[PDB]
């Protein structure tokens, strides 16, 4: 309903493991960010030719050893957000320190 | 202190229950 | 020999991060578990193999892991000797001047 | 996986020890005279 | 079953010496700092995500200060409770 | 009595049955007529005996509405009976002159027991409670609520003896809490601020 | 720091229905296809031996065919594997276990423990 | 196979009903009973039976929407004895789409055979068309037969070479039968397979 | 409820945001989930109701 | 002396014997020696001790390769019941699988009140069936039907009742409190007694063969060589006739009925037998010589019977009971002690099993689901998956294969050659294909006609199949690889679910 | 047990990380006694520490 509802900013939208994996199996996900302490969670970027454009879900799985074997085999890429700026600043800050 | 030697068999169920101490 | 009688040497080794990972004491150990009385039907009895017994200085190795909670590192401080023998005059001088001013009483 | 690839004793009593060898002169003088 | 005895004499011998200054080497003539490297690069690593702020772009810069400042906190704590008696 | 302890379950409605010119009573007179047309067509908040009240009148309509309006006639009998306890719930909303409801609780209370013995030996006695759940439900839950109103009511309780047990609770469980804390987290003499310096 | 911590650390009728359900689905998948081409209940016991008690009961039966469960229980190294004292001992309790069923037949603490035993509900196929 | 297998291998195929608002069944009813769900596997039949509620009880059209299933749990509606349910008499069957009926004639038409007829809805297989996955070889069953020819086509001419590989159609009804009641070789024979949409090689 | 008390010399009453607080990231967001599982086992059906 | 010419003599020389494998006999004294007289290997045998053979035709010892840590062994530390792996449970004998679950309930426990806390439950009850007797029996004629339209039959409730001896059906009681022993011993007296006042003269079987497991082959049994005769169903058919022939469909069993279950006697018999219950479980006041005291079924002073003992109950025919009792907790350390078994008692097991899975039971839905189960072990799949069937109706083994997902894909689909199954069924290809598979079959049928009492017919019939399997051999190595999976699904798609 | 040498007695022994042992167990009749082991470590292990 998005013809119904107000907008709202944009919060993030917990998925499941079998909704990422049918939109990636359709090659609608993009890029994942795998966060957590335990990496069980992920941020799922989307991109402009799925159902909605390009939405930043957030999916939390069981340990299943076959992600890589439907991401990496369709189309997605695996990131983290902690480039080596920052990586450069965190050395900054600990000379700093 | 007192003297009434009740008899029941469950005070070894519950001396067995007394592993949490 | 009865380890009771035995001399040893007692060596420091200082471990690997991986000591546990590479699994050498547990391989020691799935080797030193693996035999011993056999039952033997070409023959009858029970029969220890001579793989399952010792040479001339082969002994069985023991293995004991110490717990670390079994060192009470506070209390064996706080009862050192040097601070016992002071609890001790500090005992002596309470009791002492807690006497004088009971018998004061006079 | 590895390198290389293609390809009384040992299965009776088992090994032989290594460290032990030095002794043997030692040995077979203890048994040789049984006073000692 | 034999009954121990404390012992008063003697106790440990080497705990009342300072066999550091000669053990490493020193006076003839290891190095830390591994440690924050390693604690600000899992601080940035994890960061614990502020997906309630919708991940915002300054974050580690947040983990990082919350680090600096229960650090400190905790070391003034314990100093005034410890002059608090 | 099997299936007929629902009719003794009727007959501790007719007890209740046994207990001027103000609106109030022309309600209860109202709901009473509104019992007898169901009966034979199917065939304030500011205090806890207050709370019990309007507690049985929402279950029992809740009950009349799952049963009525959704030997096999006694399951809506006893269902028409929870009408008439709402109907006596209301008239001792108002508990207007106590004596006019002295008795209509005495009777209350009393019909309150005597489904508490029926329903309650109903299990051990043959019948089974379990089947239906939006019938068997409401008349053991205003039986319950009837009885707790015969001991709120009884002894007088009220807001203050409900908050008196909270706080005694709550002042009780706080000393242990200091004595806790200053036998084993911090002592007081160097939490607190010694004055005199 | 304690916020900081995980980061720096690193009844049974209803499935009987059901039961049913999938049987008389089976049985008509069975017959359709044939015209086409022409947790409870996981527990098992032994009071008894199963042989004594087939044995037992056969005497009032008169099978026209032998069906599937009684067929299999028909079509049903490892000589010195089974060769301890041990092993050449167990089976004579159980034989002795045997003479005794049959002698009963025809309070004692038994020479060997009543078997209950539990299944998993979830295998695979062989 | 049990009842977890074969939802979990009818899975990537969808269906599309006529559902009232509060998620009904558009049960055309006819005559005496003879209620017929009609699970339209294009949704170019299901507009239509939309058109013709629309000329007929106009108030219903209106109401009804075209509600997307996947096989699993309309296998689940079809398994369960209505009887049971206490829901009896709504036949619930397949349509299939003409054009594709008329391909399985076409190919029917090969060997010569009453090539006006067919049973169900077709499910299209190449003899000798597997799919690689990561170390087991499933054996794809195409609902379509442009999405077959393209997969024929692309991997005789990606594996070099004659190459026609026989192309034989069955029913759905059929291929659904025999995996629900299939225990021995036919077993193994039925967990390598593996459904493709009737759209999944499109234009992309 | 006891160190608040004691430390700033003033009882969480109802009129008291120090009580709310306590209502909310307390009662509410920590011991209410176990007391509405054991309502909704223990009460709820004693009530009649569910 | 005391029998000096009759306990000695070896008792009748001890002229019964046993066999052990090879066929070798041994005497039930040199039996009764080595588990009495040899308790040396009993100490090993009350150790679980491990001790691994050695290969006899190795140069070098070699200990040999065993598994050995079977069901029974690892279950050992466990409590309760043990825990096998399926196929364990299919050796072992094992085979009296539960039917159904249940509770002899004290008060009731509502929904109502605080959550059930009136729910005191005096026992567990539990109903097994021998689950080969029960396909034997209840599945080569209630099976291949509807199972609901089975059920509802009031003639398979009757059946059930009256073939309950013959399935065996076992009910095991277990304690769920410390039930004093009077209490227990009163209820149960009162119940039966209330179900025996009921208990109309009815029908029971009657024996078709005599004998069986003479007094030299004590280990041996006479039903796999009548199940494995030249000519099986017509020598069985032949007995029967000669005494009680079937008169009911494909069951067996002759059934005599009403004075079967004599009333003055054996109805009465069993009220005089019940009336020594409290006079042989609960004896003259003095609770250290009653009986079942001292065992681990009570407690140290024995006026409790303790929780988690449990009572088995076992309905022979012929009207036998045998109840016999096992200890709770710790497999590892239960005592299994068999209390009482009589023997023509036809109103005790008939009563029983009224009581059980009767019109009025003590448990409904005990009865119920017994009643209910049992069409699972009738259409031949048991009640716990112990041959792991892919098309068991509850509790299914699946294939272990992750199901396939069409990729989006073109380097994935590969035309390879001649490497896949047939999956279309009623394309040209499967018909004509069929059509080939049945003039092959016709062939072979036409092939076994001209092969040339009943066992020169099961000679002769032997003979046709040895032509038939010659035939249809060769035509399938005319044929392929698909026409043998054809072949094999239509086989397997033809037999009853029964097996018959 | 009582058949062990020394009569029954309860032993403290401290394991290493052996995958073999609770096989070992198992298989040799033992009753493997675990306990609680509150996943919650961080809010588990918190007012023990403080104490
Ligand atoms: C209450 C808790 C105790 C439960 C165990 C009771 C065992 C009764 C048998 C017994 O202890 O007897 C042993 C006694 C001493 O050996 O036997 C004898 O030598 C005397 C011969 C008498 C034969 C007994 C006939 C009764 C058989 C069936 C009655 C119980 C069946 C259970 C049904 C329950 C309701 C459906």
């Amino acid at each position: 309903s998005v013809k119904t509802a107000w907008r709202t900013q944009e919060v993030l939208r917990e998925l499941s493991y079998t909704q990422l994996w049918a939109l990636v199996g359709e090659g609608h996900v993009a890029r994942v960010r795998f966060y957590g302490p335990e990496k069980n969670k992920v941020m799922a970027t989307t991109r402009a030719s799925a159902p909605g454009g390009e939405r930043l879900c957030k999916v939390v799985l069981p340990p299943d050893p076959e992600l890589l074997d439907h991401l990496v085999s369709n189309g997605v890429v695996v990131d983290t957000g902690v480039t080596e700026d920052d990586r450069l600043r965190a050395s900054l800050l600990v000379q700093m320190l | 202190e007192v003297l009434l030697g009740q008899q029941e068999a469950a005070k070894n169920v519950a001396k067995q229950l007394d592993e949490g101490v | 020999m009865p380890e009771w009688d035995m001399e040893k040497y007692r060596f420091y080794v200082d471990l690997p991060g991986d000591f546990w990972e590479s699994g050498v004491l547990q391989r020691h150990l799935a080797a030193q578990r693996a035999e011993g009385a056999v039952w033997d039907p070409a023959s009858g009895q029970y029969i220890l193999p001579y793989r399952a017994q010792k040479k001339v200085f082969q002994v069985s190795t023991e293995v004991q892991l110490l717990d670390p909670q079994e060192s009470w590192d506070f209390l064996g401080w706080l009862l050192a000797p040097g601070r016992l023998e002071f609890y001790e005059k500090a005992a002596c001088v309470a009791i002492a001047l807690r006497v004088l001013g009971i018998v004061i009483a006079i | 996986y590895g390198e290389g690839g293609l390809r009384a004793l040992e299965a009776v009593v088992g090994k032989a020890p290594a460290t032990t060898g030095r002794y043997r002169r030692d040995l077979e003088l203890l048994l040789a005279h049984p006073e000692l | 079953q034999s009954e121990h005895n404390v012992k008063i004499f003697h106790n440990s011998w080497w705990t009342h010496l300072n066999i550091k200054n000669l053990v490493n080497n020193q006076d003839m003539v290891f190095n830390s700092e591994f440690i924050n490297s390693a604690i600000i690069k899992s601080i940035n690593n994890k960061t614990l995500v502020e997906n309630y702020v919708y991940s915002p772009s300054s974050e580690k810069e947040t983990m990082q200060l919350l680090l600096m400042s229960s650090s400190i906190l905790l070391h003034l704590c314990a100093i005034i409770s410890l002059v608090s008696i | 009595p099997w299936s007929s302890v629902l009719l003794g379950c009727v007959a501790a409605t007719y007890l209740r049955a046994a207990g001027l010119l103000c609106w109030r009573h022309q309600r209860l007179a109202l709901t009473a007529a509104a019992y007898g047309m169901v009966a034979v067509l199917t065939q304030s908040v500011s205090t806890v005996a207050g709370l019990l009240l309007t507690t049985t009148i929402v279950v029992s309509l809740y009950g009349l509405f799952a049963a009525v309006f959704a030997a096999a006639g006694l399951r809506r009998l006893a269902a028409g009976g929870l009408l008439l306890t709402a109907a006596a719930s209301h008239g001792l909303f108002d508990f207007p002159n106590p004596t006019i409801y002295s008795l209509l609780n005495l009777g209350f209370v009393a019909a309150a027991v005597l489904q508490s013995y029926f329903l309650y030996i109903a299990p051990a006695w043959g019948v089974n409670v379990n089947w239906d759940t939006a019938l068997w439900g409401p008349m053991y839950g205003t039986a319950f609520l009837g009885l707790v109103y015969g001991l709120v009511a009884l002894t007088k309780f009220d807001w203050s003896s409900v908050v008196d047990a909270v706080l005694r609770v709550a002042c009780w469980f706080a000393e242990l809490t200091m004595w806790f804390w200053d036998t084993f987290v911090w002592k007081f003499s160097w939490s607190e601020k010694t004055r005199r310096a | 720091l304690a916020l900081l911590t995980p980061t720096l650390l690193t009844n049974d009728l209803i499935s009987i229905k059901y039961c049913f359900n999938n049987l008389y689905n089976y049985i008509s998948n069975k017959t359709a296809l044939s015209t086409k081409n022409l947790l409870p209940y996981l527990k098992a016991i032994s009071p008894l031996y199963s042989k004594f008690m087939i044995d037992h009961s056969l005497k009032f039966i008169t099978p026209k065919t032998t069906l599937k469960l009684l067929q299999h229980k028909l079509n049903k190294n490892s000589r010195p594997l089974n060769h301890y004292n041990q092993a050449l001992k167990l089976i004579n309790g159980y034989e002795q276990y045997k003479n005794n069923l049959q002698i009963n037949c025809n309070i004692t603490k038994l020479k060997l423990n009543l078997t209950k035993t539990t299944v998993p509900f979830k295998t695979l196929i062989k | 196979m049990a009842k977890d297998e074969v939802k979990a291998r009818l899975a990537p195929v969808p269906v599309y009903t006529v559902a009232n608002p509060k998620n009904e069944f558009v049960l055309v009813a006819g005559e005496n009973n003879t209620q017929l769900g009609f699970f339209f596997f294009r949704k170019e039949d299901a507009e239509a039976l939309i058109e013709k509620i629309r000329e007929e009880n106009p108030r219903l059209a209106r109401d009804s929407k075209i509600l997307r299933v996947p096989m699993d749990n309309v296998y689940e509606v079809f398994t369960t004895p209505r009887e049971q349910t206490g829901l009896q008499g709504i036949h619930f069957r397949f349509m299939p789409d003409m054009k594709q009926v008329a391909h399985a004639l076409q190919l029917y038409k090969d060997a010569g055979v009453p090539t006006r007829q067919f049973i169900g809805v077709p499910v299209f297989q190449a003899e000798g068309l597997t799919v690689t996955t990561r170390d087991m070889q499933y054996v794809p069953l195409f609902l379509c037969k442009e999405d077959l020819d393209i997969a024929v086509q692309s991997a005789y001419v990606q594996r070099n070479a004659a190459p026609l590989p026989k192309v034989e159609v069955g029913s759905f009804e059929e291929v659904v039968m025999r995996m629900t009641a299939s225990a021995g070789n036919e077993l193994a024979a039925w967990s390598q397979v593996m459904f493709v949409a009737p759209e999944l090689l499109r234009d992309s | 409820l006891a160190l608040l008390t004691w430390m700033s010399g003033r009882l969480p009453t109802p009129a008291t945001p120090e009580f709310w607080m306590l209502a909310y990231f307390g009662f509410y967001r920590k011991v209410w989930p176990d007391a509405a599982a054991w309502l909704q086992g223990y009460v709820v059906p004693l009530m009649g109701f569910a | 002396e005391a029998l000096l010419a009759l306990v000695a003599q070896r008792v009748a020389a001890e002229r019964m014997f046993f066999t052990l494998e090879d066929g070798s006999k041994v005497s039930l004294w040199d039996l009764q020696q080595y588990v009495d007289n040899n308790p040396e290997l009993a100490a090993l045998a009350a150790s679980v001790r491990r001790i691994a053979v050695a290969d006899p035709e190795d140069p070098a010892g070699r200990p040999l390769p065993g598994g050995g840590a079977s069901g029974l062994d690892r279950s050992r530390g466990l409590t309760g019941a043990a825990h096998m792996s399926g196929q364990e449970a299919e050796e072992l004998e094992l085979d009296w699988g539960q039917v159904g679950r249940g509770a002899l309930w004290r008060r009731r426990p509502t929904r109502w009140l605080l959550g059930g806390l009136d729910g005191v439950k005096d026992w567990e009850l539990e109903a097994y069936a021998h689950e080969p007797l029960a396909n034997q029996l209840l599945g080569a004629k209630y099976g291949g039907r509807d199972p609901r339209a089975v059920v509802a039959d009031p003639a398979y409730a009757a059946d059930v009742l009256r073939a309950g001896p013959l399935l065996g059906m076992t009910f095991v009681l277990r304690a769920a409190r410390d039930l004093p022993l009077q209490e227990v011993a009163s209820s149960w007296r009162g119940l039966l007694g209330n179900y025996l006042q009921r208990q109309a003269p009815l029908s029971l079987p009657k024996a078709v063969r005599p004998a069986h497991l003479d007094p030299t082959d004590l280990n041996g049994v006479a039903w796999p060589a009548l199940l494995s005769r030249p000519a099986a169903a017509a020598h069985a058919a032949a007995e029967a006739e000669a005494a009680g022939a079937v008169p009911d469909d494909e069951m067996g069993v002759a059934w005599r009925v009403q004075s079967g279950k004599e009333a003055a006697a054996s109805v009465a018999a069993a009220q005089q037998l019940l009336q020594s219950l409290p006079d042989a479980l609960c004896p003259g006041p003095s609770p250290a010589a009653w009986p079942l005291t001292g065992t681990k079924l009570v407690d140290e002073g024995g006026r409790n019977w303790r929780r988690g003992g449990s009572v088995w109950v076992t309905l022979q025919p012929e009207g036998g009971v045998l109840v016999q009792a096992q200890t709770g907790g710790v497999v590892g350390e239960q005592e299994s002690y068999l209390l009482t078994h009589v023997q023509g008692q036809e109103a005790l097991a008939g009563a029983v099993m009224s009581a059980f899975m009767g019109p009025q039971p003590l448990d409904p839905e005990l009865a119920a689901a017994a009643r209910s189960v049992l069409l699972v072990p009738a259409n031949g799949f048991t009640a716990a998956n112990k041959e792991r069937d892919p098309n068991h109706p509850l509790y299914p083994s699946f294939t272990g294969v992750r199901p396939g997902r069409a990729p989006r894909d073109v380097a994935a689909y590969t035309l390879a050659g001649g490497r896949t199954p047939l999956l279309a069924a009623g394309g040209p290809g499967e018909a004509k294909l069929a059509s080939e598979l049945r003039t092959v079959m016709e062939a072979a049928l036409a092939a076994a006609a001209r092969a040339e009492e009943a066992e020169a017919a099961e000679a002769r019939r032997a003979r046709g199949r040895a032509a038939a399997a010659a035939v249809m051999a060769e035509g399938l190595r005319r044929l392929g690889p698909d026409a043998v999976a054809m072949l094999e699904r239509t086989a397997a798609e033809a037999e009853a679910p029964q097996g018959g």
